RNA sequence: AGGGGAUCGAAGAUGAUCAGAUACCGUCGUAGUCUUAACCAUAAACUAUGCCGACUAGGGAUCGGGUGGUGUUUUUCUUAUGACCCACUCGGCACCUUACGAGAAAUCAAAGUCUUUGGGUUCUGGGGGGAGUAUGGUCGCAAGGCUGAAACUUAAAGGAAUUG
């Protein structure tokens, strides 16, 4: 076998032009690429965010373990957009108010 | 379901997809 | 699923997509290669005759013949009853005709 | 390196000859595979015979290079060479297998026919195949009687024959037997047909 | 408690053959275990996993247990021991039994320049079971065993000092980057170089020569 | 539903391999001899021990048998492989004129050897199989 | 192999199949040492004395171990009108 | 289409060393391949080779010597800066210590051993080891 | 054909036997038959795989039929050998 | 868009069955089926194995070419075609055994000559779904094709085999 790709000593655009067009199917790259975070992804593609509990909401959790988890809908600042944010520990959304 | 139906199926919800877009020129 | 088969439909092989045959009992299409395709060779009289016919006849040795009903089947409707018979994987690798 | 003396006798390749050693294997022909000498037309091959008693007398080198004798197993099946592997049993004490080999004889070290040889022999590489194919597992050579249509997988050492069978299996073991005995033995000469006999061999009357 | 079968055993039990390499130099068939506790006294013999695994039954499992061996020592031999007992100390008993048998040498070589002992591979190797390939892949000096736990604890019991290694495909399945990890070791005596280019006389082997002292009377 | 079980079968298997002799044919006599030899602790399997063993004499007469071979049926051969009723003549002499060998092998034999008998055949290749 | 000034380090300098010169290992369980007594003039063959021919697993499970050891012995001289130049 | 000769060729030899052929065909042969082949020699992984002048292209006969493991060739034929044979050799061949990396150059076809004392690098062809 | 073979000299019967193309050198087995018609005595050097009907030097007997191998010599016609 | 329509026969009617069943079966039976002039451009268009290139193993066969057999028979006397036998050969289509080679294995003499990684080239894939969807092209009479997303979602989806 030639094993797909090819192999010339000046091939070499037919290699960087594939490469950077199979890539396109790295989730990672395609992320980074597309500004996803930025455009979308609640916080603006940032480590965290400020935002104004709405509510201290009860989410009935998924199958297997069976719990109301104790959250809390949020309004983030900076985009306006509405998320939902769990809190940790027993109680605490009583710290939360 | 079958695949081939679900192949069906979206072709359906394709068509009535084009005569709503068409209703508004 | 992979190959059951190294054959599969069988005569098909450097040769794209040949004819197909009705079946007997089904009447199901298959083609003349996945077919199994019998041959029955019956007498035109049945055994249980023969005797009666040849006492009330006419003539001595008489044609007797015998009906050629080349058969086919859908290898379903084949193994519901006729010669299938469903082999052992490694049994499966004969050619052999059976029996004989 | 050799004598210069054994070049087979005159009587020897008639007693040979005889047996229709190189009048066997037909048609069918293996392509390891060099010995014949012409092929007779329709349903024939024709065995050179110089080729297979140089190779008689070299397995006889190397079943004599073994020291201790009673070792050596000798191997039958396929019914034609049973009593001939007895009769090299007898002349020349080394421990044989009639019939059935049972396989964990080589190997399998609990059988009640365990043996360990340090040489095998083998009629049929067709049908002994096992105890061959076993044998590999414990480093051993296989002397063993090819035809030109058997398989040579795991031999060293393969006397070309007629393995249509009947007279060739048991005189060619007896030529073995022989030359076994004239390389260390009793017998100091090439000549003289003795007593011993080839019919001593051979299949009976059942 | 000894009594062997196999002319070998007997013939170790004599005292004829040394210790050990005879036994490697004519592949001799140690199919019994007592020989190579007698000729190896330093063999350790750790256990590196056991799986329970199941053969499923007209009403519930069969938990059986395949214990995985690395037997060795640091002189420059290894073993490689899976066995599958119901009892897991059994197991790891058999085990321990198989890997001695299995036991296989190792060529040690440099790095680069002979100068002091050799505590590297010879050459890059390969192993390939299942589908994990072990390359390894001779370090330098002191650079340390480079591996996955599996294969480094194999490559303590052979004294291999320092080699780097690409435990490839699926390594997290123990049994197999071991038995991968075996044949890389084994490949080494049966890779060539130009100082076997040399060519030796083919001795003769205990077997052939200490006829007399083997087998029964 | 009469199949003797292993350990009767078993036992008389190494009881006749052990002793052929002390076992005439007629049972009473061997059902005193298996009480005497092999160390039963009941009566029926004992009895019917000795029932088998009869059976196997009685076989012993009509010939020998598989797994049951042993030292006197070794030699009741053996003799007739040693002796055997074959051979007048040599035999595989030249007794019928000088061998009928083909072309083929006539021509081998003038390769490697010098002056042998012969007997030159048409080599009739034939039509069909 | 060798160490500072000979001292000829790694021991089980093996045995190099006869037929191939591709080695034999410690557990190839398929070699094989073929040992062939010495003839000497009129019978005799001379005890405690081999021409000794090691093959390897590979040429022996082919099939390949039969000509190779005729070559073998021919060229060592212990054969004559056996193994060809041509074929 | 039959592109690299030398490779194509160098297949051959791997394919017959494998097996333990004791030599091999060898249909187009170059230059190249001769003096690839010449550097083996001179090591001493290959015995004699017989170059037929068929009235043509050309076509060799190798003897093998049971001593070559592979017969590396390396494909678009990358040109190499003096240091960078080093991460070849390195990558290519089993150990500091031996085997050889087949470049043409300047020079003529050396091995890289021969190729460091001269000091002069080029493209590479192929090793062995 | 196994392992050792010592290829440069090979068996005479192989070179005939092996393809005309696919031995040592690529030697034609074709020649020139040297055909004299019942006419005229004189011998024209017929290649035996000629291609055409292939007439005689001046008088139109015609020598050979060009078949696919060699060619069918038209009638009672005697030849000599290259 | 023409011609024809025998039978089957997407639609439909309709007769049974079943808790029911516009589903099999049952009976009939437009559209077609078939064809001609246009389009469409996809199929399990599947050898689910890209093309070229070389080289590794035997077995016997198998066929389409070609050689040699004082071979056999045809028999119109020698025949000469034909038709075999047997051996080997270029071309085609597939099996058996061991695999020492591959492979996750099933298996594979290619799916081998690959961690001992490089003969040449084209293409495709990067967890599952969402989705062959949304959009935008572009192509189509249309059906639809080609091209082709993410947000969101999820811990498995698979494959092969083992015992149940
Ligand atoms: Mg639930
Ligand atoms: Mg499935
Ligand atoms: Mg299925
Ligand atoms: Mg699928
Ligand atoms: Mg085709
Ligand atoms: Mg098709
Ligand atoms: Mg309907
Ligand atoms: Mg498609
Ligand atoms: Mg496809
Ligand atoms: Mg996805
Ligand atoms: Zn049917
Ligand atoms: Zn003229």
């Amino acid at each position: 076998m030639g094993k797909g790709k090819p192999r010339g000593l000046n091939s070499a655009r037919k290699l960087r032009v594939h490469r950077r067009n199979n890539r396109w199917a790295e989730t990672t790259y395609k992320k980074r690429l597309l500004g996803t975070a930025f455009k979308s992804s609640p916080f603006g593609g940032s480590s965290h965010a400020k935002g104004i509990v709405l509510e201290k909401i009860g989410i009935e959790s998924k199958q297997p373990n069976s719990a109301i988890r104790k959250c809390v809908r949020v309004q983030l600042i900076k985009n306006g957009k509405k998320v939902t944010a769990f809190v940790p520990n027993d109680g605490c959304l009583n710290f939360v108010d | 379901m079958r695949a081939k139906w679900r192949k069906k199926r979206t072709r359906r919800l394709k068509r009535k997809r084009r005569k709503v877009r068409a209703r508004s020129k | 699923m992979p190959k059951k088969r190294a054959s599969n439909g069988r005569n098909k092989k450097g040769r794209g997509h040949v004819k197909p045959v009705r079946c007997v009992n089904c009447s199901r299409s298959v083609p003349k290669d996945k077919a199994i395709k019998r041959m029955a060779i019956r007498n035109i009289v049945e055994a249980a005759a023969i005797r009666d016919l040849s006492e009330a006849s006419v003539y001595a040795e008489y044609a007797l013949p015998k009906t050629y009903n080349k058969l086919h089947y859908c290898i379903s409707c084949a193994i519901h009853a006729r010669i299938v018979r469903v082999r052992s994987r490694t049994d499966r690798r004969i050619r052999a005709p059976p029996q004989r | 390196s050799l004598p210069s003396t054994f070049d087979l006798t005159s009587e020897d390749a008639q007693l040979l000859l005889a047996a229709r050693v190189h009048l066997g294997a037909k048609n069918v022909q293996v392509h390891q595979e060099p010995y014949v000498y012409k092929a007779r037309p329709d349903g024939v091959n024709v065995i050179n015979v110089g080729k297979t008693w140089e190779k008689i007398v070299l397995a006889a080198r190397i079943i004599a290079a073994i020291p201790n004798p009673e070792d050596v197993v000798a191997i039958s099946s396929r019914t034609y060479g049973q009593r001939a592997v007895l009769k090299y049993a007898a002349h020349t004490g080394a421990t044989p297998i009639a019939g059935r080999f049972t396989p964990g004889s080589f190997t399998n070290y609990i059988t009640r026919s365990f043996k360990e040889p340090r040489l095998v022999i083998v009629t049929d590489p067709r049908s002994d195949a096992q105890a061959i194919k076993e044998s590999s597992y414990v480093n051993i050579p296989v002397i063993a009687l090819t035809d030109l249509d058997s398989p040579s997988e795991y031999v060293d050492v393969a006397i070309p024959c007629n393995n249509r069978g009947k007279h060739s299996i048991g005189l060619i073991w007896y030529l073995l037997a022989r030359e076994v005995l004239r390389l260390r033995g009793a017998l100091p000469d090439r000549t003289q047909p003795w007593a011993i006999m080839p019919d001593l061999y051979f299949y009976r009357n059942p | 408690g000894w009594v062997p079968v196999t002319k070998l055993g007997r013939l170790v039990k004599a005292g004829k053959i040394s210790s050990i390499e005879e036994i490697f130099l004519h592949s001799l068939p140690v199919k019994e275990f007592q020989i190579i506790d007698q000729l190896l006294p330093n063999l350790k013999d750790e256990v590196m996993n056991i799986k329970p695994v199941q053969k499923q039954t007209r009403a519930g499992q069969r938990t059986r247990f395949k214990a995985v061996v690395v037997v060795g020592d640091s002189n420059g031999h290894v073993g490689l021991g899976i066995k599958t007992a119901k009892e897991v100390a059994g197991a790891i008993r058999a085990g321990i039994i198989i890997a001695k048998l299995s036991v296989i040498p190792i060529r040690r070589g440099y790095w680069g320049t002979n100068l002091g002992q050799p505590h590297s591979l010879a050459t890059k190797t390969s192993g390939k079971c299942g589908s994990v390939s072990v390359r390894l892949i001779p370090a330098p000096r002191g650079s340390g065993i480079v591996a996955s736990p599996a294969v480094k604890k194999l490559m303590q019991l052979a004294g291999v000092e320092d080699v780097y290694t690409s435990s490839t495909g699926s390594t997290r399945t123990l049994e197999n980057t071991l038995k991968a990890a075996f044949v890389a070791i084994g490949n080494t005596y049966g890779f060539l170089t130009p100082n076997l280019w040399e060519v030796q006389a083919l001795t003769p082997s205990p077997m052939d020569v200490y006829a007399d002292y083997a087998t029964a009377s | 539903g009469r199949v003797r079980t292993k350990t009767v079968k078993r036992a008389s298997k190494a009881l006749i391999e052990k002793y052929y002799p002390k076992l005439t044919m007629d049972f009473q006599t061997n059902k005193r001899l298996c009480d005497e030899i092999a160390t039963i602790q009941s009566k029926r399997l004992r009895n019917k021990i000795a029932g088998y063993t009869t059976h196997l004499m009685k076989r012993i007469q009509k010939g020998p048998v598989r797994g049951i071979s042993f030292k006197l049926q070794e030699e009741e051969r053996e003799r007739k492989d040693q002796y055997v009723p074959d051979v007048s003549a040599l035999d595989l002499s030249h007794s019928n004129d000088v061998l009928n060998v083909d072309t083929q092998t006539a021509e081998l034999v003038n390769s490697l050897g010098l002056k042998l008998p012969l007997s030159v055949s048409s080599v009739s290749a034939v039509r069909d199989r | 192999m060798e160490n500072d000034k000979g001292q000829l380090v790694e021991l089980y300098v093996p045995r190099k199949c006869s037929a191939t010169n591709r080695i034999i290992k410690a557990k190839d369980h398929s070699s094989v040492q073929i040992n062939i007594a010495q003839v000497d003039e009129e019978g005799r063959a001379i005890p405690g004395e081999y021409v000794t021919y090691a093959l390897s697993g590979y040429i022996r499970a082919r099939g390949e171990a039969d000509d190779s050891l005729n070559r073998l012995a021919q060229q060592d001289g212990l054969l004559k009108n056996v193994w060809s130049y041509s074929r | 289409t039959r592109t690299s000769v030398l490779a194509d060729a160098l297949n051959a030899i791997n394919n017959a060393e494998k097996t333990g052929k004791r030599q091999v065909l060898i249909r187009p042969s170059s230059k190249v391949i001769i003096k690839f082949l010449q550097v083996m020699q001179k090591h001493g992984y290959i015995g004699e080779f017989e170059y037929i002048d068929d009235h043509r292209s050309g076509k060799i006969v190798v003897q093998l010597n049971g001593r070559l493991n592979k017969c590396g060739v390396i494909s678009p034929r990358f040109n190499v800066k003096i240091a960078d044979v080093e991460k070849w050799t390195a990558n290519l061949l089993p150990a500091r210590q031996f085997g050889y990396v087949i470049l043409t150059t300047s020079a003529g076809i050396m091995d890289h051993e021969e190729a460091h004392r001269k000091h002069v690098s080029g493209k590479i062809l192929g090793f062995v080891y | 054909m196994v392992l050792v073979q010592d290829l440069l000299h090979p068996t005479a019967a192989s070179e005939a036997r092996k393809h005309k193309l696919k031995t040592l050198v690529q030697s034609p087995r074709s020649h020139f038959l040297d055909v004299k018609c019942p006419g005229c005595l004189n011998i024209t050097t017929v290649f035996s795989h000629a291609q055409t009907a292939v007439t005689c030097e001046s008088c139109s007997t015609v020598l050979c039929t060009p078949t696919g191998g060699k060619a069918k010599l038209s009638e009672g016609t005697s030849f000599r050998r290259k």
